[PDB]
């Protein structure tokens, strides 16, 4: 909301959610990194990404200060992240066998290439306090040690099995409007993985805005015409749809969950779009 | 006995234990009396319950209730006035004398002298977490229910221990999903995906040396009662000490 | 489809289910199918009429067998012209003993037969006058369906208006209670804590007996509980009601009853005989 524009990293995603309204929210991520100085002087620490301008920080002699740098995601249908992997500085060499599984080679390629992507645009700049002349920079090549499986999910969305988006038209609904919900599903670059299951199952789950876990029989609540299983097609887009006749409460969230079969714990993606509607 | 009653005292750890005796003139004498009155052509009695107060101890003092008591006179009603009572520090159970009076103005304006005043024993019938390894105790100096928007806020934690090794604890908030019936299978995940996404601790790995002001900002809004991500730990003999206390509404 | 009654008495409906494209279900009842309908009110608010519904159901063993008799055996203008032309009653006697295993009809496969046999069926096909090409196509189809699988393709292509639709009907008739009234309460949060931020439930209940009770419960909260013991003055209108508590508690027990159905009868001025109380925080 407005008047929160007193904090340096808010106004970037505010200023591109006001203009360029195609570039929505809930996809901007924050990368969080802590400086620590092994020196007796203060450091002033203005960080630049490709357009983000952090304010005049200060780190005294041990006091860490976690910079909260906002970036966007990357699009898996825009870059190919399965290109020649770990390219050598100079061509040639022995050409020995890799000695690793092809699947391992895939995750090593992703965990390198996302790392250099966040290296390539991040430039710190700094100056000392007690001299105000000896400015400098750093580079983060020795700093960012590797990625793990949380990080490659959060930057790269193509590591997930499916990618959905889901819109509900006109979120001010009074009582009596049977209104279709629209789901657009698109399988990712890990459409090549399984392929012996040709159907996967999509539970649409219902949360209250304040409390949780609305039971699926759902009286005095959303009533649904159809059922909430709706099996979806691997390797093709599929527009599922369900109609919501609401009875009475304040606000709710919708989200989906994919489960690969209909047995217990075969579930694969706890996906989290969560659109909210407001009901009088 | 006509007006059936019960004594409900509820105990809270905010040093309060309220008392609200409930009264209801039940069917046992009603089935006889409202057929004598039905023969006398009456089915809306009015016993004027207007005079009632409690007693605390041998100093029989009328304690000030949290609710009011006007002239209450109707048919087949039931009432339960709530009274604030001070909670004792221990099991010193103050026996009480519940006093009340209803002047039974019957049919043809016939008043009858009656009262309900008797005595019994008013037993209730029943911040900090301690350590596991040291004498250390954790409390929050700032109040555990607090208001904020999505902006920044100051939060302050007590560490009081024994000064045999008074040092070397670390914090970290551990913003990752605990990886975990199908609706419970998406309920535990949606609990954990708002624990590990809601607030972020802006000075993690804070070396403590008593007092420390821990530094958070919250992203998304709700009721984060027992905000349970943050873990201090003793660097010798590593035990996962948790501080599952405090709350933050973000509206 | 839900049916308005034969009186045509202006009972409006808003929702209705026409699954034109999703001709697709599975009904082992562990998963739940729910259909809901939003009936509206007429100029007059009455109780009893007739309601019927056009459940146009089918059977899965008709659908996959109509796929198997049109794609996996007889998808040509030669075999269905001369090989299985007039011997279709033998195919419709062969089909109804197949017992296709439907536990994996909606788990990574479709049309995967269970453990029957085929040598006795081949002996029965040889003991009739079946030709060598027709026996070749039928043995090829049974050999393919000895172990097979399918995607969700031809979910309606192999039954595109080539199937019967056993349109059932029933009779639901809008059951109603005994006593109709309308209350309106008045809440006042005289809270022992600060506020629990409770979430609302503006109830609207019914009661069907005589000399009866129509109880109610307050809102449910989720903060530090057993508190926010509210204050309430009743202010019930257009009736001669009863009471349970003045300035009650919103604790683990609430018990805010109103035994108003022992007196004050009225008419059936609504769709049923109800009472819609509504508190307000003042």
């Amino acid at each position: 909301s407005s008047q929160v524009e007193n904090v340096d990293w808010i106004e970037y995603v505010m200023s591109k959610i006001r203009a360029e309204s195609n570039l929505h929210s809930r996809d901007f991520i924050l990368l969080l990194l802590d400086f620590r100085n092994s020196w007796i002087d203060g450091i002033k620490l203005n960080v630049q990404f490709e357009d983000f301008t952090s304010n005049e920080y200060h780190v005294e002699a041990s006091h860490t200060s976690r910079i909260i740098v906002p970036i966007k995601k990357i699009d898996y249908k825009k870059y190919n992240f399965e290109n020649t992997p770990i390219p050598r500085i100079y061509p040639g060499r022995q050409f020995i066998q890799s000695g690793l599984n092809e699947e391992q080679t895939i995750e090593m390629r992703q965990k390198f290439w996302c790392r250099e992507h966040i290296i390539s645009k991040l430039k710190c700049n700094w100056k000392l306090t007690t001299d105000q002349s000896v400015t400098g920079s750093v580079d983060f090549n020795k700093f960012i040690e590797k990625f793990d499986h949380k990080m490659v999910y959060t930057i790269y969305p193509g590591r997930l099995f499916y990618g959905v988006q889901l819109l509900l038209d006109e979120p001010k609904v009074k009582v009596g409007e049977i209104i279709n919900l629209k789901i657009i599903t698109e399988p990712t670059s890990t459409c090549r993985r399984k392929q012996n299951s040709t159907v996967n199952f999509l539970d649409i789950v219902i949360f209250d805005s304040k409390t949780s876990k609305i039971l699926p029989r759902s009286n005095r609540r959303i009533l649904y015409n159809g059922s909430l299983t709706k099996p979806i097609s691997t390797t093709k887009v599929s527009e599922i749809n369900l109609e919501i006749i609401p009875i009475e409460k304040g606000r709710y969230e919708f989200s989906v969950c994919i489960s690969k079969s209909n047995n217990q714990d075969g579930i694969i993606q706890f996906d989290s779009e969560n659109v909210i509607l407001s009901v009088i | 006995l006509l007006n059936m009653r019960l004594r409900n005292i509820s105990l809270k750890s905010e040093h309060c234990i309220l008392s609200s005796l409930d009264f209801q003139t039940s069917k046992a004498s009603e089935q006889l009396t409202k057929k004598f009155i039905y023969p006398q052509e009456h089915n809306s009695f009015l016993k004027l319950n207007f005079q009632e107060i409690s007693y605390k101890l041998i100093d029989g003092t009328s304690q000030i209730e949290l609710d009011p008591i006007c002239p209450l006179k109707v048919p087949l009603t039931a009432f339960s006035y709530d009274s604030i009572s001070a909670t004792f520090k221990l099991v010193l159970l103050p026996k009480s004398t519940q006093p009340h009076r209803v002047k039974i103005t019957l049919a043809y304006e016939l008043e009858l002298h009656p009262n309900l005043k008797l005595p019994v024993r008013t037993s209730w019938e029943t911040s900090l977490v301690n350590s596991k390894l040291s004498n250390v105790k954790f409390k929050f100096i700032n109040s555990n229910i607090k208001v904020i928007k999505g902006e920044k806020f100051t939060m302050r934690l007590q560490i009081i221990n024994s000064s045999s090794s008074p040092l070397d604890l670390v914090v970290y908030y551990n913003n990752t999903i605990n990886p975990i019936t199908l609706e419970n299978q998406y309920q535990l995940h949606n609990k954990y995906r708002k624990i590990a996404e809601g607030i972020i601790l802006l000075s993690n790995d804070y070396k403590i040396p008593y007092f420390a002001d821990l530094r958070f900002i919250g992203i998304m809004s709700g009721y984060y009662g027992t905000l349970s991500g943050l873990k201090v730990l003793d660097l010798n003999t590593n035990e996962l000490i948790e501080v599952g206390n405090g709350a933050s509404v973000l509206i | 489809e839900l049916s308005a009654p034969d009186t045509r008495n202006d009972y409006n409906i808003r929702g209705d289910y026409i699954a034109t494209t999703p001709a697709l279900i599975t009904f082992d009842g562990n998963e739940s199918f729910i259909n809901c309908y939003e009936i509206t009110a007429n100029n007059n608010f009455d109780s009893k009429d007739i309601f019927n519904l056009k459940v146009r159901y089918n059977t899965l063993k008709e659908q996959l067998d109509c796929f198997i008799t049109d794609a996996v055996l007889i998808e040509g203008d030669v075999e269905w012209f001369i090989l299985f032309e007039k011997w279709k009653t033998f195919w419709e006697l062969e089909i109804l003993k197949k017992l296709k295993y439907d536990y994996d009809a909606f788990k990574e496969n479709r049309i995967i037969r269970l453990l029957k046999t085929s040598i006795d069926l081949n002996k029965t096909k040889s003991k009739i006058r079946n030709l060598c090409i027709e026996k070749a196509v039928l043995d090829k189809i049974l050999i393919c369906l000895n172990k097979v699988s399918r995607g969700i393709a031809v979910c309606n292509t192999d039954m595109d208006e080539y199937v019967r639709n056993l349109v059932p009907k029933q009779l639901t008739v809008p059951v109603q209670l005994p006593g109709f009234e309308q209350f309106f309460h008045v809440q006042f949060e005289q809270m022992e804590t600060s506020h629990d931020a409770l979430h609302d439930t503006i109830a609207t209940i019914g009661n069907s007996l005589s000399y009866t009770v129509i109880v109610e419960n307050l809102s449910g909260q989720w903060g530090q509980d057993v508190i926010d013991d509210g204050g309430y003055i009743f202010e019930i209108l257009s009736s001669n009601e009863w009471l349970i508590h003045g300035q009650k508690r919103c604790a683990i027990k609430e018990k805010r009853k109103e035994f108003e159905v022992h007196l004050i009868p009225l008419k059936k001025g609504y769709l049923n005989f109800p009472r819609v109380e509504i508190t307000n925080i003042n």
